[PDB]
């Protein structure tokens, strides 16, 4: 897998050629944003139990039928399943944020996801909305400004909803 | 097929296009995307030079002395398409690309392939590509005006189930063409009268975690086994390996003596 | 097999336990069983915690994206076993450990353990697991869809002293690998280096005499030199093995572990004396003829 | 490729947890060293061909054997040089990648793994490349923490080839 | 395909829902920005010829061993085919500026592209780095301020090197 | 699916062409026409529920005897009238995705394509839907090109219907 | 596997039968010839090195974008990889050559390599030049008629030579 600087390290190398001043110079940008995401991380993980519970809880409460009898998410089992699913991609966006790069996410956990939950009628739909709802709630959590540094977080957290956006769309 | 099963086959343009006609008193433009459109299909999406074209037989269609069905017959019939399709290809591989390019479709039938070798062996190549153009499906489908277009990944009448999966075979993407001899996918598919999982778009790819290797990489590797150790439960085999264990797995089935069928990315 | 001595040894659970295998189109029964086996068989009977399950490989072998020798490889590869065998472990006991859990077997020879000591110092710790895992001997014991098990039958490709050595690395049904008397001490250094082999001590509840370890060194060696010269007449010489010395007290009891080597005609004398100096015998094996 | 960022979430991956604080430690450590890194590979960027070529020279001061023996691993002829100067130029090139990057990861991943295979099929002895990572080191001309992560990364191919 | 429309309407259909008042104002906004976008796919296509025969001569200037005896790019057919691809990736570029959706490129443009260079023996790095010089090229004469209003073309100039970028990664 | 964009692209694309200053006018046409839709689309999906109801209702006030008559394709028990709530809010729904696509894409491709033989199987009579079509284009209280483009996606679907 | 003599006792048993005079005398010159066919594999496989080196130093000057930045045979690793690959070649080609039959070199080196080196990225024409590059040399070390015992190994030969075109034509 790659994080943010051995991407455009590969990139290079593919081409056989160093680094430019340019990219020097946008890997210093990332550095200087490194606190950031560092706080990002952070906040995301500090709230991940409670992101998942309310996103599924509010997942359950707008498409009843997931849970109704012969739903989906019906039964203990594929309940826990949905659940550590939820906890698994927010696991592996936080991995991405981390890293600065997608590869984490794509690679390891959204890689063949569609595949599996199609071959099991798992709807991909709804894991998207379960998705989107931890979205909104990861990132207003990053966005609180409570109890930290005062500063812009806006590049951080478009790439946090980038992330979000390409675990949505994968799973849809 | 409907979107949601479109992106995941990767057919989504095949599905959107529409049949193009050559209708009476039809314009240049109107000829040029007709004549493109056929070099496209016939001749399999070549980067087709213009040395290669056919003027006449095109020059014939634009004074609409021939129809579409005679201009595909001359682009079919013409040297281009003999040196591309059949002077270095085997004759299955020959004719399984004539029904793609010609009818739209794989081979349903290893009779339709002792049909169209016993067509050559007895009338020559001329013989052997008249029969698909003159045939009832050809004309059912497309008559005398409509370009032929590829209708593997829809339901047809008189078609069997698995050219379906079979299209697959043939059709490996929007961005390919039959350009590289070559051996047919099909053949023991054909011979046999089977099945072979659909392995395309984005079907192929499996779930990695942390089980991939180093390099995060699966490999599918379809064998066909049997017994030569543990007990064997399927003669068909699929095994997901990393890619730093893919030596290792190609070795254990290479001393067990099983035949490696095919090997992808997963 | 093992019949009259498989319930003093711990292998009788193991002989009406049939090999777990995950056949095609598995159930989820089959599917936990297969987890449950694995855990308990390559992490060494250790009790595995809820926080320490490996969630993500589980799914995987769930749901078919990984096989069973695939999930044995994770499982293998995973921080919770390296922290359990790897990190506190001299790399000769985490061989010995690899063998038992991966192979189901103890190491034969020294050859082995120089092949997996270069590979682990050549190229990591993941690349000597592959090669358990992709050696011929996996393959044909285990195969893709089988969980490794103990293999205390005699097979094609074996040596005796596998066997014996077995039991020097597993000490019991209830017993947990990180669990016995010798700890993180590798059992088989020793007896790999020079080839040797130990008389077979069973595990606790079904062995008195289960505690008995030769120390460091003064040990008394396996074969009588001499014959019966020094005990004047006699028939036939026994090495006998004594754990739990006590009675007498220190100075007079040095070692609560103590293998001496007695004519057939003392042997009398010597279960009498074992019985007042509170001992209990590990092992009674012929040292001379 | 070794990375403290992608080894970090790896290893917390293996154990299918969340980012804790200890690699929240390991990414800013990172954050410490990259500025650095960073001047490190422009200023080995910048002076790369002087130092390509005076490495190739230095080569060739130490081992004249090579400039003057006919074969096909040598640099007796314009060829020869040709790949020696392409070779040092991958070593430096690489450095830079692993100054980036912030570990050895490039080194090992493009680089160290495989060598000695190369250096024995093709009879290319690897105190040539020692040499010339000597001259790197010895002329580099880096100073401080910069100095001391290429250096690092230098030795870490010295220590390979040896 | 999708369009920047289509591609939300699909994501609503599967979810069977209306499209919500957040997602209909992004969509406003996106159709207050559609001028720049129209002037992008413009500028690119006017330019085109000169894009794909300067990154041409670039790429090959850089990598002669393409177009030397038994290079993939050499003979004239072979080199044809290869200036073919290049226009065809502009191509299909433009296209999905023109619609705001990638999908265009998915679809057509890489669907089984990357099989098909395996199979011809056609080098993708190589042809990763022609794309990564028609990006440069068309996003410097995107980003002209000279004959046209002037105004903020960032986000579109962005999404313009994301097609390019992921034309590149799909061979690379 | 089709919208002008798309259709505008795949014509191109099938002609192996650019896109000229024709596509670049059916963009602005796109664009002239989206705001209104889009709007049109708010309107229709704030008063949703209403206009479902209220078109339910009028089809069983049209057809009294999709009311009373016992069987599985009619609405006379609560069973029936949820699944004919549910087909009238399913072609409201495809019709602002339409307004929001501006074509009739979404309709195409996820009612109209095969809605034949699933209301002659199913013994759904299409004047039913036809009816409250028309109730939708009587209340849905659009104007100008809102209300211009929305009828012609209503009676796009009545003319499918009929 | 099989060998020359397993070979046509698989045949033999397949119809029942014993081998027939012919078939006898066949094998009986098959054993007449053994001598020659020990020193080919001898002197191939004491040149193996030499062939690899010599055969991959002359397939990277025909081929130089193997080795280019961005190559299939660049970096270390790959090169080495590439190296590796063809040492197994000559290596299985030597097998068939002592058992007299091509079944080793089928079964267990070429069984699927031409879709693992589809899968991998690997050029396979590039792979069967590197053949014909061991072929060639290969030949002429084992028709080299100095320090032998002179006699016409020119039977011998040809079948080497079909093995080392069976190969180049797998991975082709
Ligand atoms: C970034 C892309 C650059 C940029 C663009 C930009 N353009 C406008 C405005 C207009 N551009 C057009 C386009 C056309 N008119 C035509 O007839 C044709 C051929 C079919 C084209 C391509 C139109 C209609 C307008 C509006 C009228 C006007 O000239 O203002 C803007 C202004 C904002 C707007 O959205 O209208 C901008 C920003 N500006 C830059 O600085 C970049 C280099
Ligand atoms: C074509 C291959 C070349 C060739 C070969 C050739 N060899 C012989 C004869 C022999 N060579 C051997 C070989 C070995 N003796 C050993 O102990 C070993 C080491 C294990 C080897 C490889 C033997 C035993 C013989 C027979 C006795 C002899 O020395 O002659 C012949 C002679 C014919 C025969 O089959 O006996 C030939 C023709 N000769 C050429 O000219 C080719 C270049
Ligand atoms: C929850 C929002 C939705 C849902 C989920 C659901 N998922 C499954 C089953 C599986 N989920 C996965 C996914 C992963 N496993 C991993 O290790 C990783 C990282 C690589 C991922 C992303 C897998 C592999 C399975 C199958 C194996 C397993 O069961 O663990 C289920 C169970 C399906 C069944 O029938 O058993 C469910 C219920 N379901 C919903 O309805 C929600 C919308
Ligand atoms: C209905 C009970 C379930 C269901 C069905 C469903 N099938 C398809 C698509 C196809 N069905 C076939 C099958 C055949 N075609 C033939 O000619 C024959 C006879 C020889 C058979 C058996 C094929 C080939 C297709 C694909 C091509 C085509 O659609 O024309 C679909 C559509 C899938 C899509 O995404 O468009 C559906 C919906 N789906 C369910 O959920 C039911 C359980
Ligand atoms: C140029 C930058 C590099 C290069 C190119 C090259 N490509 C081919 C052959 C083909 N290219 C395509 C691609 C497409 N066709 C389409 O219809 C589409 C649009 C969806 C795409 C992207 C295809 C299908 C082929 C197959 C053969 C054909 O003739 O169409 C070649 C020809 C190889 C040969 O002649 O054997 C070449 C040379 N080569 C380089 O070296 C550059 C790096
Ligand atoms: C040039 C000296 C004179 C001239 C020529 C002209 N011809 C056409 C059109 C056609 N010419 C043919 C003839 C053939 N096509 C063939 O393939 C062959 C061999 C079998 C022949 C003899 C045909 C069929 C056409 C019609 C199709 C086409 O237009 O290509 C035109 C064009 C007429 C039009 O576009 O309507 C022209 C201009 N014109 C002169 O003024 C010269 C005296
Ligand atoms: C509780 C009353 C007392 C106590 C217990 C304690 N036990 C252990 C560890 C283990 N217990 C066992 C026993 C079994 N495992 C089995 O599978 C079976 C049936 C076949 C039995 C009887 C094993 C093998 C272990 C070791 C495995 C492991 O994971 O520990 C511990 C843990 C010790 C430690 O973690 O260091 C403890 C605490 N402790 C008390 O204080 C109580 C008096
Ligand atoms: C060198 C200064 C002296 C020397 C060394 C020597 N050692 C061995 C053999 C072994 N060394 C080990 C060591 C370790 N095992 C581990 O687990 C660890 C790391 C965690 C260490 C350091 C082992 C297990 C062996 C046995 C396996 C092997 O042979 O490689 C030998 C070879 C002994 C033999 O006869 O085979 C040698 C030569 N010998 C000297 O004379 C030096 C003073
Ligand atoms: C027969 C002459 C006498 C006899 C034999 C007997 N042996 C066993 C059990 C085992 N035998 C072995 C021996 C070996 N294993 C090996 O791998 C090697 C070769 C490298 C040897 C020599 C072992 C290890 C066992 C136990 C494991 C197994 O059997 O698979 C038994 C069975 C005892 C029991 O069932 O408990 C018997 C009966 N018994 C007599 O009475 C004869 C004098
Ligand atoms: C005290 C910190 C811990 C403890 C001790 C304990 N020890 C014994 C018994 C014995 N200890 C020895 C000692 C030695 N043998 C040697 O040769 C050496 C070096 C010279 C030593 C230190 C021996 C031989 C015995 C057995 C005979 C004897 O008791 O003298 C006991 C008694 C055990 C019993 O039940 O018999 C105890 C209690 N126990 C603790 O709980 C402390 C942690
Ligand atoms: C320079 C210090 C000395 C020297 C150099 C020399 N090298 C070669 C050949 C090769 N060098 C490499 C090395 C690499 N390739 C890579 O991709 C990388 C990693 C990014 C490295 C380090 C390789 C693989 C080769 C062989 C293939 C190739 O030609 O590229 C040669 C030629 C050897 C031959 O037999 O052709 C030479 C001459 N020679 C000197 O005399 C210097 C002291
Ligand atoms: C309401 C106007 C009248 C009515 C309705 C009614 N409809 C059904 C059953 C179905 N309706 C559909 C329609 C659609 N499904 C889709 O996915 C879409 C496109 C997005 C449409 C338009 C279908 C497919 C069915 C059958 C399957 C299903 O039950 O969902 C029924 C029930 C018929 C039955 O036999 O179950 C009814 C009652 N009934 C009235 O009396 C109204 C006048
Ligand atoms: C060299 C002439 C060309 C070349 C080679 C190349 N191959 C690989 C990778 C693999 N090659 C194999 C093949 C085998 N492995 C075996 O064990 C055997 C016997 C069954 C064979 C034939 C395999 C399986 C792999 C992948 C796994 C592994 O490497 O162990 C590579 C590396 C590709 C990569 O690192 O991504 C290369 C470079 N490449 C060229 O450019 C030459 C034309």
């Amino acid at each position: 897998m790659f994080d943010v600087f051995t991407r455009v390290v590969s990139q290079a190398d593919a081409r056989g050629e160093y680094l430019s001043g340019s990219q020097l110079d946008a890997l210093s940008a990332t550095v200087a944003e490194g606190n950031k995401r560092i706080d990002s991380v952070n906040r995301i993980t500090g709230n991940a139990s409670a992101i998942v519970s309310n996103a599924a809880r509010a997942l359950f409460a707008e498409q009843p039928q997931l849970i109704q009898p012969g739903g989906n998410a019906y039964t203990s089992r594929r309940m826990a399943a949905c659940l550590r699913d939820m906890e698994i991609i927010l696991r592996y966006v936080t991995y991405a944020t981390f890293t600065g790069d997608a590869s984490v996410l794509e690679d390891r956990c959204l890689n063949g996801l569609r595949e599996t939950y199609v071959a099991l009628g798992v709807p991909g739909a709804s894991v998207a909305a379960g998705v989107q709802k931890m979205k909104e709630a990861a990132l207003d959590i990053v966005n609180d400004p409570n109890g930290i540094t005062r500063g812009d977080c806006s590049a951080i957290v478009a790439e946090i909803a980038g992330y979000f956006d390409r675990a949505a769309a994968a799973v849809a | 097929t409907s979107l949601v099963s479109a992106q995941r086959l990767g057919i989504v343009a095949v599905d959107e296009a529409i049949p193009l006609e050559l209708r009476s008193r039809s314009t240049e433009e109107e000829v040029d995307a007709v004549i493109l459109a056929v070099y496209r299909q016939v001749l399999g999406n070549d980067h087709l030079m213009s040395q290669e074209r056919l003027t006449s037989a095109e020059s014939l269609l634009r004074g609409r002395e021939i129809s579409v069905r005679d201009f595909v017959r001359a682009v079919a019939l013409s040297e281009v398409y003999r040196q591309k399709f059949f002077h270095s290809n085997p004759q299955n591989r020959f004719i399984e690309l004539n029904y793609k390019h010609l009818l739209g479709r794989a081979p349903y039938d290893q009779s339709e392939i002792a049909f169209h070798t016993d067509l050559y062996h007895q009338g020559g190549y001329e013989a052997e590509i008249n029969s698909y153009i003159d045939s009832v499906e050809y004309t059912e489908n497309f008559g005398d005006w409509v370009v032929p277009y590829f209708r593997g990944f829809a339901t047809q009448r008189n078609q069997k189930t698995v050219g379906f999966s079979r299209s697959f075979q043939v059709y490996r993407g929007y961005a390919t063409s039959d350009r590289s001899g070559s051996r047919s996918r099909l053949t023991r598919e054909l011979a046999r009268n089977t099945a072979s999982p659909v392995y395309a778009g984005s079907t192929a790819e499996s779930l990695r975690g942390t089980s991939a290797g180093s390099r995060n990489q699966m490999y599918r590797l379809q064998v066909i086994q049997g017994a030569a150790g543990t007990r064997v439960r399927r003669g068909k085999a699929e095994y997901l390996v990393s890619y730093d264990n893919l030596s290792a797995k190609l070795q254990q089935i290479n001393r067990q003596g099983d035949t490696v069928t095919m090997i992808s990315l997963a | 097999a093992i019949t009259t001595a498989a319930s003093r040894l711990g292998v009788a659970p193991y002989n009406e336990s049939r090999p777990v295998e995950l056949r095609p189109d598995f159930s989820l029964d089959d599917a936990k069983m297969v987890i449950r086996a694995v855990y308990r068989q390559v992490l060494g009977n250790d009790y595995i915690m809820d926080s320490e399950r490996l969630k993500g490989a589980e799914s995987l072998l769930t749901n078919g994206s990984i096989s069973v020798r695939e999930f044995v490889r994770t499982v293998a590869k995973s921080e919770l076993y390296k922290k359990k065998f790897l990190y506190n472990n001299f790399q000769t006991r985490v061989i010995e450990l690899n063998y038992k859990h991966l192979l189901g077997r103890a190491p034969f020879s020294e050859d082995e353990v120089i092949f997996h000591l270069d590979l682990y110092e050549n190229q990591g710790f993941d690349a000597d697991i592959d090669s358990y895992i992709d050696s011929v001997e996996y393959q044909e014991n285990f195969g893709e869809n089988i969980v490794p098990y103990y293999r205390f039958n005699n097979q094609v490709g074996d040596r005796t002293v596998g066997f014996t050595r077995m039991f020097r690395l597993y000490r019991g049904y209830a017993n947990s690998d990180r669990s016995q008397l010798e700890r993180s001490s590798s059992r088989l250094a020793t007896e790999l280096g020079q080839n040797t082999v130990s008389a077979i001590v069973g595990p606790s509840g079904s062995n008195a005499g289960w505690a008995y370890r030769p120390s460091r060194a003064g040990n008394t060696p396996a074969k009588a030199l001499g014959g019966t010269v020094p005990f004047g007449q006699a028939s036939k010489l026994f090495r006998v093995e004594i754990t739990a010395i006590s009675a007498p007290g220190y100075p007079k009891v040095r070692r609560s572990n103590k293998a001496v080597i007695v004519p057939f005609e003392q042997l009398n004398q010597t279960l009498q004396q074992i019985n007042r100096l509170g001992g209990k015998v590990a092992s009674i094996t012929p040292a001379s003829l | 490729m070794k990375t403290p960022l992608t080894e970090a979430v790896s290893t917390a991956d293996s154990q299918g947890r969340f980012l804790s604080s200890t690699e929240l430690q390991i990414a800013f450590g990172r954050l410490r060293q990259a500025n650095a890194g960073l001047q490190a590979a422009k200023a080995l960027t910048d002076n790369a061909q002087s130092l390509v070529n005076g490495a190739a020279q230095a080569v060739y001061n130490k081992f004249p054997y090579t400039t003057q023996t006919q074969g096909n691993n040598f640099a007796a002829d314009q060829r020869g040089k040709d790949k020696c100067a392409r070779d040092i130029g991958y070593y430096l090139r690489i450095v830079t990648y692993c100054l980036v990057a912030g570990g050895t990861g490039p080194l090992d991943e493009y680089l160290i793994a495989g060598i000695d295979e190369i250096n024995r099929t093709f009879d290319l002895s690897p105190s040539w490349y020692v040499e010339a990572l000597k001259y790197i080191k010895a002329n580099h001309g880096l100073s401080g923490d910069a100095r001391d992560e290429a250096n690092s990364y230098l030795d870490y191919a010295i220590n390979a080839l040896s």
